[PDB]
């Protein structure tokens, strides 16, 4: 995140912290995700297309610490890694950027909530905030666009939902933005998200509940003028969820 | 960019 603020799990709960495990046995943070349900973690297809075996990753929850283990923190390994079959990247954009996570830990249990661990409701089918909205995101993505270490302590920011028009005007992103996708950026063009941020939530108040709106997918640089963040749409994913979710 | 790069497919990334 660039710009924004420390925090701590306490005040984003449902934020997943996802890492692989490397032949020799290092492990090095992945992407950032979303809690849904007690079993279940929603992330970005592009996370994973490298190396799509599940065996290789960890889950935590209850996690504010990057390389540090952090009191009320839960671990878990990946049961069922589901990655979108019509996930597809241009130069820039990212296309069907969604991905599931069924998360168990070793003793064989799904999440519980906590102080530090909750769930983040899904919208509503096609159930957006109207734009200008003012919205969150979180992880331990980069500060600076330059850096080549990421914090080690969780941040969050504020950014605001762009309209489709502004966001689908030449000089931002043109025809490379779709209904399937949600612009959100800061209007002094201050603080966004970054490397690192990627699978990570948007989280928007909606009809009066905290919301998964949007996860972090693609985007221009990062804190670049009329180059919003750009979003993977889940009230218009709730099908590919349900179908890949069923118990 | 190697093996360890974090996000390599985020924005911003050498992949991104
Ligand atoms: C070095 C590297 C790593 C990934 C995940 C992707 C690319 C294009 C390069
Ligand atoms: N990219």
């Amino acid at each position: 995140i660039i710009g924004g603020e420390f925090t701590t799990i306490e005040n984003q709960p449902w934020f997943a912290a996802i890492y692989r495990r490397h032949r020799g046995g290092s492990v090095t943070y992945v992407c950032g995700g979303s809690l849904i349900s007690p079993c279940w973690v929603i992330s970005a297809t592009h996370c994973f297309i490298d190396y799509p075996k599940k065996e290789d990753y960890i889950v935590y929850l209850g996690r504010s610490r990057l390389n540090s283990n952090t009191q009320g923190e839960m671990k878990f390994e990946v049961e069922n890694l589901i990655l979108h079959k019509d996930y597809s990247a241009d130069t820039l954009a990212h296309h069907n950027d969604i991905a599931l996570l069924k998360i168990r830990s070793k003793e064989g249990r799904c999440a519980q909530p906590s102080r530090t661990i909750q769930t983040i409701a899904l919208p509503s089918m096609y159930n957006d905030p109207q734009f200008g909205t003012s919205c969150e995101i979180t992880g331990f993505g980069k500060e600076q666009s330059t850096d080549y270490l990421y914090p080690e302590q969780l941040k969050m920011t504020v950014v605001k939902l762009i309209s489709h028009r502004e966001c689908q005007q030449p000089h931002y992103y043109g025809s490379e933005v779709t209904t399937k996708m949600l612009c959100a950026a800061d209007p002094q063009w201050k603080t966004d998200s970054c490397q690192g941020d990627s699978g990570g939530p948007l989280v928007c108040s909606l009809q009066g509940r905290m919301t998964l709106t949007g996860i972090v997918s693609w985007g221009r640089g990062c804190a670049l003028k009329d180059k919003p963040g750009v979003y993977t749409r889940v009230s218009h994913f709730l099908p590919w969820i349900r179908s890949h979710t069923k118990e | 960019c190697s093996r360890y790069e974090v996000d390599c497919r985020g924005r911003g990334g050498p992949c991104g």
